[PDB]
């Protein structure tokens, strides 16, 4: 999906995904408009956890 | 990788991955363009089913 | 109020101190203790009152309108989807994001058992298992529809079972009942109704905020990524050695239906 | 090995596994050319999916 | 793919893997016209790493 690419592409840089400075920025520059109800979850969810561990159990 | 992601979020997005829209998206993310790795990249997914690799792989 | 002559008791005071308050805070969200009881909802007050808090009122509360109209959004009567006010709501205005918020009401309620002629807000069960209580009138379980019978001496449910489905009423036998078991089924706190932030309006569907299916998603987005990376041979850090094998399983292979030995 | 090394390379280029496009291959990475291992070779992967075997293995 | 049956055809002979000198050879003499782009990141990734080592996990 868009929004799980683009915060996963930011977390390869090292950069954060936040709301307006980096997820709609990745998605503006796809030429989407993103959904911020779509991103308000996804930046929800990712609060507290480790994504480098999550991904380490691959599933 | 950063290319990678780049290329799984172009297609769900519905756009094609060439080099300039794998270019725009890696300076939204912040990451400096690097001619070789995404010219390599588009080279690579050149040919493909992107859909049939995605699934597979032990 | 400890006023109960007839001085006000306010009409555009009390709304005046309401509008500050939505203009005053980033985040308003609207919901219902009436399920909850008085002390009940003081605790749950307690921990909002701390991190930035909330008002009751009546009429004056619909006057979400009157902020909106101080301000330029979409928050209000005229804008929103249909105002999710409901009877027995308060506005909670804060600094705390939204589905931060909806954690903290929702997945922390106070148990509080059922009533009677109450609507069961969720299914309710009874356990099998000795009640501990020597032979009496067991008949009224029964009667409620709860089988039992008397063993070792004690007052048994027969299984477990549903007494009560949700969205149905629980009789009054029922209530009294379960009560005298111990049960006590009923969540209570303040329900969600709806959230505002930053031009957007989140009803109680997007608030409770599904969560472990995106890990499922992201190790399966992560797989999509992973795959194309073993697949591809594009060899940045953790793809490459996945691929090598590629040229080697695919010649390893080669031998296996095959008829050369070498 | 050299020989079904040098078949996987001529399949993903798209040519035909053949004595000449062997050889040819095999001379450029400098490894002396035997007429019957590569004649086997063609021999074996004769009759076969090549895309159907590379998939399976244990 | 056409790169990694070539470096693992040189890897059997026991020559190295560069890009020009056997690479790029063995593709040319496939009839196709190779990548300096996949053969420096296929050259990139070799790097210091032990091809034997790693077909002995077979995965």
């Amino acid at each position: 999906m868009k929004f799980i690419a683009a915060y996963l592409l930011a977390y390869l840089s090292g950069n954060a995904s936040p709301s307006a400075e980096d997820l709609t920025s990745i998605l503006e520059s796809v030429g989407c408009e993103i959904d911020n109800e779509k991103m308000e979850l996804m930046l929800s969810q990712v609060k507290g956890k480790d994504i480098t561990e999550l991904l380490a159990a691959g599933r | 990788v950063a290319c990678t992601l780049a290329a799984l979020i172009l297609h769900d997005d519905g756009i094609p991955i060439t080099s300039e829209k794998i270019a725009t998206v890696v300076k939204a993310a912040g990451i400096k363009v690097e001619a070789y790795w995404p010219a390599l990249f588009a080279k690579l997914l050149e040919k493909r089913s992107v859909d049939d690799l995605i699934l597979s792989v032990g | 109020m400890a006023i109960k002559r007839t001085k006000a008791e306010k009409k555009v005071a009390y709304d005046k101190k309401l509008c500050q308050l939505l203009d005053e805070y980033t985040k308003v969200l609207i919901a219902v203790a009436d399920n909850v009881g008085s002390n009940q909802l003081q605790e749950i007050r307690k921990g909002l009152r701390g991190d930035s808090i909330v008002l009751m009122g009546k009429n004056t509360l619909i006057r979400r309108c009157i902020k909106v109209h101080a301000d330029n959004t979409g928050n209000k009567e005229f804008l929103e989807l249909m105002p999710l006010l409901v009877g027995n709501v308060g506005l909670i205005f804060t600094k705390g994001d939204l589905k931060e918020v909806r954690e903290e009401v929702a997945k922390y309620k106070v148990g509080a058992p059922a009533r009677v002629g109450l609507v069961a807000p969720v299914d309710v069960v009874v356990p099998p298992g000795n009640t501990g209580l020597d032979p009496s009138q067991t008949s009224f379980f029964q009667v409620l529809n709860i089988p039992t019978k008397i063993n070792k001496g004690t007052v048994e449910i027969i299984t477990p079972v549903e007494l009560i489905k949700k969205g149905d009423k629980v009789g009054s036998s029922e209530s009294a009942l379960l009560a005298k078991l111990g049960i006590r089924p009923f969540s209570y706190g303040l329900v969600i109704t709806n959230v505002y932030d930053s031009g957007s309006v989140f009803s109680p569907e997007v608030l409770d905020l599904t969560e472990d299916d995106l890990m499922e998603k992201f190790a399966s987005g992560v797989s999509m990524v992973a795959s194309v990376s073993l697949a591809i041979s594009y060899p940045t850090i953790a793809a490459a050695p996945h691929m090598f094998l590629n040229g080697y399983k695919n010649v390893l292979a080669v031998a296996v239906e095959t008829e050369y030995s070498y």
